[PDB]
């Protein structure tokens, strides 16, 4: 997160890490907890990984030296991938890591609620990108999760500002015209999460940019509302 | 929430 501050302990319960333990343990990406057995994260995630048995998702965590060998994690007992994904770029950036066990919630960790069907016309003004992601282009993860609040723009006004990309409806983008705050690497996957009637919703799943919250040039989110029945798909499969 | 993901 560039131009963020530290998060307090319990601000983003939904937030989560996930690591990779090949060929050693680190932060992986970010994700948001959206079901007991569910983790909601982008599908570029995943480039590589072979198999979900060198994952392992960390709730609860505020900082990254709470994770040690004995710190308890969830196990990933599948990944799902929308089919339709190519890359970040091309959209359909979205995956869901199915747990091995059962989340407990309480006040460390819990669900963030999905985006409303009638909701795709309500106006956020109240949007919050977190992670631990870097705070410049050259950097490294930081420990505390960190927190910067964010406008959302137009596609109209995104496609001007990323002229050679097609920016479809299913991506949606958040940034200040001038820069200064965004998601940056080690964000991806993370929550872009939007308080609307005392209640937050997932509005986008931290995807791509070119560099990092540069001047006129928004970070792109894919656009939760625009695949809830492709989660309720998966999750609610018979 | 309104959308409901079954536990
Ligand atoms: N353990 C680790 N050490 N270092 C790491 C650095 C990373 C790392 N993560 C990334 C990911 C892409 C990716 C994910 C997983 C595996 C491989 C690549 N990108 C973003 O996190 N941010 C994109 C973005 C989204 C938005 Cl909305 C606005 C701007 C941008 N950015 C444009 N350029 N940067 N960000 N790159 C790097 Cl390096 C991870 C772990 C570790």
């Amino acid at each position: 997160i560039v131009g963020g501050t530290a998060s307090v302990r319990g601000e983003w319960p939904w937030q989560v890490t996930l690591h990779t333990t090949s060929p050693t343990q680190r932060h992986l990406c970010g994700g948001s907890i959206i079901g007991n057995q569910w983790i909601l994260t982008a599908a570029h995630c995943f480039y590589g990984v072979e198999s979900p048995k060198i994952l392992r998702v960390y709730s609860g965590i505020l900082n990254q030296s709470e994770i040690k060998e004995d710190t308890s994690f969830f196990g990933v007992q599948e990944i799902i991938i929308h089919d339709q994904y190519k890359m970040a770029e091309s959209g359909y950036d979205i995956a869901l890591l199915k747990l091995e066990t059962t989340v407990g919630y309480g006040d460390s960790q819990r669900p963030i609620c999905l985006p409303s069907k009638g909701d795709r016309n309500v106006i956020y003004t109240d949007c919050w990108v977190t992670g631990w992601g870097y705070r410049k282009l050259r950097d490294k993860i930081q420990n505390t999760l960190q927190k910067a609040k964010i406008p959302l723009v137009t596609n109209e006004e995104c496609q001007k500002r990323y002229r050679g990309h097609k920016i479809t409806h299913k991506m949606i983008c958040a940034g200040y015209r001038e820069g200064g705050k965004d998601a940056c690497k080690g964000d991806s996957g993370g929550p872009l999460s939007c308080k609307h009637n005392e209640v937050w919703h997932l509005v986008g799943i931290t995807s791509w940019g070119e560099g990092c919250a540069q001047r006129e040039r928004p970070g792109v989110y894919t656009n939760v509302v625009e695949y809830v029945d492709w989660i309720l798909e998966k999750t609610q499969a018979v | 929430c309104t959308t409901k993901i079954k536990p």
